[PDB]
RNA sequence: CCCAUGAACGAGGAAUUCCCAGUAAGUGCGGGUCAUAAGCUUGCGUUGAUUAAGUCCCUGCCCUUUGUACACACCGCCCGU
RNA sequence: CGCAAGACGGACCAGAGCGAAAGCAUUUGCCAAGAAUGUUUUCAUUAAUCAAGAACGAAAGUCGGAGGUUCGAAGACGAUCAGAUACCGUCGUAGUUCCGACCAUAAACGAUGCCGACCGGCGAUGCGGCGGCGUUAUUCCCAUGACCCGCCGGGCAGCUUCCGGGAAACCAAAGUCUUUGGGUUCCGGGGGGAGUAUGGUUGCAAAGCUGAAACUUAAAGGAAUUGACGGAAGGGCACCACC
C-alpha cells in the first residue's frame, strides 16, 4: 500500500463518516 | 508534358520536397514556385505493408517512381527541401530521408542546393503525451 | 542515502527552472536535469555523399549540416545508451569523454 | 482517361535588372481553359532563390522570395518579396559560451513598401581573450540592438526597394552594424537575417518594366 | 556497370554478427591507385583477388 | 540354423544432438555381461573426408561497474480487497 | 499563397543572474522597488530571534464571468492480455489560458531555522570598486567600452586536504562537543494504531489547522560491508555455444 493511496483512502472514508453523521443532523 | 528549353546547355530545375517521418516518407517533386506539384509517390504507396511504410526501402521505390516521371516532363534537375515531422514532434529526419535522396541521385536526376525546411518552433503547444510522457 | 551532491542536475540557486519535454518520450523534464546532446550532422552519411558529388549541378558543392538539439530525460538517455552507470568515485568526472 | 500535363504552357522567369544572373528556372501553369485565366493564376508564385544562383559570386546561404508580380508573355516577371537565411548557416551561428543578440525594425522605403528587417549578431571571443563566457551586459545588448534599429531605419528610410536590395545582396547594413558597435561589444557574425514584406502599393507597370531595365 | 578486381593489400579484422566476414582493404588492380574498405565471406589472406560484381559498395569499419 | 511368409519405409514436421585430423562418418574385431549371450557399453584397428583457425548473434558460465526492501538469498521478498 | 484565434517564448540558456519564498526568459516604454559595491555623508544602539497577530504562497480543486489553440483527468472506442475498469493508439467533457473572489497545501528539498565570531589552501565565476605592461574600437586623442594581469568586498558554486566532526555516507560546515554554556525560535522521544476518533476552528465545497486513547508489537529503521540476484552497463570464454 503506497502511503498517497492510504492517505486517499483514509479520506474517502472520512467523507463517508462525514456523509452516514450529517443525517442525524 | 514538355519543357520546351533548349537541347543541352540549360537544366529544367524542379524542387523535391522530401518529408521524412518515422512512420511515413514522401518524395513531393514540385516546380521552383512549389505551388504546381509534377510528381508525389509516398511509402505506403508503394509497399502493401503498413508497418514498413517508412523503411528506406519504400522511400528508395518513391524516389526510383518520381524520377522516372520527372525525367519523363523533362525536369532533369532538382534543388532538395528536406523535412522531418516537426512542430512539437521530433526534429530529426525519418529514415526514408537519406535512401530516397540516394535513390534520385542514382536514379539519373541532378542535384542543385538542399536545406532543412522542418516546422521548427520557437515555442509551440503542449506536446502529445502526458506529464509523465509515454510509457512502454 | 545522497547519492549525487547536485543532486543529479544544475541548479544551485533557483528552486525552480522550466520543464522541457523529452523528445524520444515526451516526459517533462527540468531544463538542468536534462541530458542535452548538440548533434551536428550531415544530411547524407557516407554511401550517397559519393553520389551527390557526381550528380551535383554546381562545382565542388559543399554540403549542408542538419543542427539539431536533442533534449534526453534520465530513463531515455540511459535506455538509448546516451549517457551510463559509473563506479561512485568515477561518477565525480565531469569531463565529457574524447 | 486523360493526361492533365498535355494542358500546361511552361513559362520562364526573369528576376529584376539589380541581379546579374537573369534567369531563375521554368514553371508550368494550365491553358486559359474557360474563366480561370494562366496570368491571373500565377501571379502569385514565390520563387526561394539561393543568391549564388541569382547574383555572379556571392554567398550561397542568403535566399531571396520572387512573387511574379506581372507576367507580360511566355516570362513571369518577379519583384522582391523577402530576403531569408538558410537554416544551415541560421543554426551554424548559433553557438554557446556568447551572447545572441537581435533586433526588428518595422520601416517603410522611399516609395510605399512597408518592410520589416531582422538583425542579428554574437558577440566575439577576444583574440588574447582566456576567458570562456564571453557574454555582454544587459545595458551593452540594448545599445548594440538600439544602434541596429537606428542603423537599419537610416538605410531603409532614404532610399527604395531597388537600393536597400542592392544593400542587401552585400552585407552594407551587416557590416555598418558590426563597425558601429565595436565601441559597445565588438561581436562578429553580423547579418541582417530576414526581410519580411508587409505592404505593397497599387501595382504600376512602368515601375516593375523600371525594375527589369 | 562492368565486373572488376581488386586485390586484398590488408585485412583488417573480422566483423559480421557470428564474427563470420573478414573486413578488408582491397586496392583496384584495373585503377592503381584507388582503395576502399570491404567485407568478405569466407577465409582472406593477404594478396587475393576479390571478384567485386560491383565496386561502389564500401563498408563501415570496425 | 533350414525352407516359407515378404509389413512400414520413396531421406523424415516443429524441434534438436555430436564433432575440427588419422578427427567425423563408414567398417568390422576383442573385453565386460556370459551355463546359454550384444541391437548395450568399454577398448582396438581398418577406410578416411567436408568445413573452420573465427565470434559473442543464440545457449550457458566467469568477470568488472552498478541497483536492491534479497540473505536456506528471485522458486527471494511482498501489497491490498 | 493567404487569413483567423488561442496557447508558448526554442536555439542563445550556463552547476549563470534576480527574488523572502512560491517563482522569474521576445521587443520597447512607463511605474515604483531592491541587493552589492563606493563614501574622511548622516542618526547614534535605533539591535538579533520571536507566543499572539499579519503578508505572500507551485500545481491541483472551488464560485462567477471572458475565451476555448494544443494537451487532456472522467468518458466512449480500438489494441495487448487468461483478464487489462493499465501501460499503447484514435477521439474526448471538466480543466489547461485571462479577469474577479476563494483554497493554504507539495519530495514547498539544500529533506540542512535565523544572527554573530573564529578555524587550511587553490582555480574559476557573477556584481561593484581599485591598480597595472600591452592589443583593440570610437580615430583626431581624450575618456569610455572589448580583452589581458592582479587587489578588495558581498554572491551562486567548484576542486583539494589527517583543521576538525560524524554510525558512516559524507560535511570548510553537518567543524570550534564529556576539554560539554555566543544569542534565539520551532520541533523529536521504539514501530504500529494514526495524522485515526472525538471536540474546537477555517472553508461554498473539497478539505486545512489543532489532535488523542484503547489496543497491538521486539523490533521498525539509518549508514556501510560481503554475497546472491536483475528483464541495468561493459568485458571475457566454450562445437556439453554459435558461425
Amino acid at each position: 500500500m503506497r502511503a498517497k493511496w492510504r492517505k486517499k483512502r483514509m479520506r474517502r472514508l472520512k467523507r463517508k463518516r462525514r456523509k452516514m453523521r450529517q443525517r442525524s443532523k | 508534358s514538355l519543357g520546351p528549353q533548349v537541347a543541352e546547355g540549360e537544366n529544367v530545375f524542379g524542387v523535391c520536397h522530401i518529408f521524412a517521418s518515422f512512420n511515413d516518407t514522401f518524395v513531393h517533386v514540385t516546380d521552383l514556385s512549389g505551388k504546381e506539384t509534377i510528381c508525389r509517390v509516398t511509402g505506403g504507396m508503394k509497399v502493401k505493408a503498413d508497418r514498413d511504410e517508412s523503411s528506406p526501402y519504400a522511400a528508395m521505390l518513391a524516389a526510383q517512381d518520381v524520377a522516372q516521371r520527372c525525367k519523363e516532363l523533362g525536369i532533369t534537375a532538382l534543388h532538395i527541401k528536406l523535412r522531418a515531422t516537426g512542430g512539437n514532434r521530433t526534429k530529426t529526419p525519418g529514415p526514408g530521408a537519406q535512401s530516397a535522396l540516394r535513390a534520385l541521385a542514382r536514379s539519373g536526376m541532378k542535384i542543385g542546393r538542399i536545406e532543412d525546411v522542418t516546422p521548427i518552433p520557437s515555442d509551440s503547444t503542449r506536446r502529445k503525451g502526458g506529464r509523465r510522457g509515454r510509457r512502454l | 542515502t545522497k547519492k549525487r551532491r547536485n543532486n543529479g542536475r544544475a541548479k544551485k540557486g533557483r528552486g525552480h527552472v522550466q520543464p522541457i519535454r523529452c523528445t524520444n518520450c515526451a516526459c517533462c523534464v527540468p531544463k538542468d536535469k536534462a541530458i542535452k546532446k548538440f548533434v551536428i550532422r550531415n544530411i547524407v552519411e557516407a554511401a550517397a555523399v559519393r553520389d551527390i558529388s557526381e550528380v551535383s549541378v554546381f562545382d565542388a558543392y559543399v554540403l549542408p549540416k542538419l543542427y539539431v538539439k536533442l533534449h534526453y530525460c534520465v530513463s531515455c538517455a540511459i535506455h538509448s545508451k546516451v549517457v551510463r552507470n559509473r563506479s561512485r568515485e568515477a561518477r565525480k568526472d565531469r569531463t565529457p569523454p574524447p | 482517361v486523360v493526361d492533365p500535363f498535355s494542358k500546361k504552357d511552361w513559362y520562364d522567369v526573369k528576376a529584376p535588372a539589380m541581379f546579374n544572373i537573369r534567369n531563375i528556372g521554368k514553371t508550368l501553369v494550365t491553358r486559359t481553359q474557360g474563366t480561370k485565366i494562366a496570368s491571373d493564376g500565377l501571379k502569385g508564385r514565390v520563387f526561394e532563390v539561393s543568391l549564388a544562383d541569382l547574383q555572379n559570386d556571392e554567398v550561397a546561404f542568403r535566399k531571396f522570395k520572387l512573387i511574379t508580380e506581372d507576367v507580360q508573355g511566355k516570362n513571369c516577371l518577379t519583384n522582391f518579396h523577402g530576403m531569408d537565411l538558410t537554416r544551415d548557416k541560421m543554426c551554424s551561428m548559433v553557438k554557446k559560451w556568447q551572447t545572441m543578440i537581435e533586433a526588428h525594425v518595422d520601416v517603410k522605403t522611399t516609395d510605399g513598401y512597408l518592410l520589416r528587417l531582422f538583425c542579428v549578431g554574437f558577440t566575439k571571443k577576444r583574440n588574447n581573450q582566456i576567458r570562456k563566457t564571453s557574454y555582454a551586459q544587459h545595458q551593452q545588448v540594448r545599445q548594440i540592438r538600439k544602434k541596429m534599429m537606428e542603423i537599419m531605419t537610416r538605410e531603409v528610410q532614404t532610399n527604395d526597394l531597388k537600393e536597400v536590395v542592392n544593400k542587401l545582396i552585400p552585407d552594407s547594413i551587416g557590416k555598418d552594424i558590426e563597425k558601429a558597435c565595436q565601441s559597445i561589444y565588438p561581436l562578429h557574425d553580423v547579418f541582417v537575417r530576414k526581410v519580411k514584406m508587409l505592404k505593397k502599393p497599387k501595382f504600376e507597370l512602368g515601375k516593375l518594366m523600371e525594375l527589369h531595365g | 556497370q562492368p565486373i572488376k578486381l581488386a586485390r586484398v593489400t590488408k585485412v583488417l579484422g573480422r566483423t559480421g554478427s557470428q564474427g563470420q566476414c573478414t573486413q578488408v582493404r582491397v586496392e583496384f588492380m584495373d585503377d592503381t591507385s584507388r582503395s576502399i574498405i570491404r567485407n568478405v565471406k569466407g577465409p582472406v589472406r593477404e594478396g587475393d583477388v576479390l571478384t567485386l560484381l560491383e565496386s561502389e559498395r564500401e563498408a563501415r569499419r570496425l
